[PDB]
């Protein structure tokens, strides 16, 4: 966390760098977007 | 009366190719769009001052 | 926006396809990009004037 | 240097006094992570391609195949299941 670093999750590949948040996501929702629909926010797996 | 608006840049790869690499690789292919779009833009921004 | 490719995003159509179609749906969405930059700066001159 | 990164970008050995724009500073990544779920279990691919009796085509059969880790290599070394062609992803991504 807090790095500059290319992630991958589920297949989802990009570059970037993952912080806490607090979007409250409902149980069935997995990630979020942003206004281009970009990914901005992800659930990562086997941690939730 | 208005006088001056607001000075802008936009970065060209940035905006057509996010993070992809191979995206920017294949964007070295179309010419100098991109020095064209920052030019423009350069005499925007002085021609504001 | 699409712009006729089968997604939006340049990762997934990078992990999804081979190379020598993904680079179609690249150009396709470069293109896009590319056209819709134009039309900004275009109008930004016209307004600059 | 900076001053040759001007020259370059100018086309020109000699620049005059002034304010040029060059390039952009993004900033590099360092690591690499990738994060999977946590199941281990295999799919049930075996009895879909190894069963003895397939069903007529008007009574086409389904199988739901999830919650298991599938590897496509199993399928892709037989030789004798020869035409495998795939719509809207590559075959060689498949595994990933
Ligand atoms: C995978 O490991 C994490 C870390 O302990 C755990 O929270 C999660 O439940 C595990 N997943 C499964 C399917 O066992």
């Amino acid at each position: 966390k807090n790095k500059c670093v290319n992630f991958n999750f589920n297949g989802l590949k990009g570059t970037g760098v993952l912080t806490e948040s607090n979007k409250k996501f409902l149980p069935f929702q997995q990630f979020g977007r942003d206004i281009a629909d970009t990914t901005d926010a992800v659930r990562d797996p086997q941690t939730l | 009366l208005p006088v001056s608006m607001t000075k802008t840049s936009v970065d060209c790869t940035m905006y057509i190719c996010g993070d992809s690499t191979e995206c920017s690789n294949l964007l070295l292919q179309y010419g100098s769009f991109c020095t064209q779009l920052k030019r423009a833009l350069t005499g925007i921004a002085v021609e504001q001052d | 926006s699409k712009f006729g490719a089968i997604s939006s995003v340049l990762n997934d159509i990078f992990s999804r396809l081979d190379p020598p179609e993904a680079e179609v749906q690249i150009d396709r969405l470069i293109t896009g990009r590319l056209q819709s930059l134009q039309t900004y700066v275009t109008q930004q001159l016209i307004r600059a004037a | 240097d900076p001053l040759s990164e001007t020259k370059c970008t100018l086309k020109s050995f000699t620049v005059e006094k002034g304010i040029y724009q060059t390039s952009n500073f993004r900033v590099q990544p360092t690591e690499s992570i990738v994060r999977f779920p946590n199941i281990t279990n295999l799919c049930p691919f075996d009895e879909v391609f190894n069963a003895t009796r397939f069903a007529s085509v008007y009574a086409w059969n389904r199988k739901r195949i999830s919650n298991c880790v599938a590897d496509y290599s199993v399928l892709y070394n037989l030789a004798p299941f020869f035409t495998f062609k795939c719509y809207g992803v590559s075959p060689t991504k498949l595994n990933d």
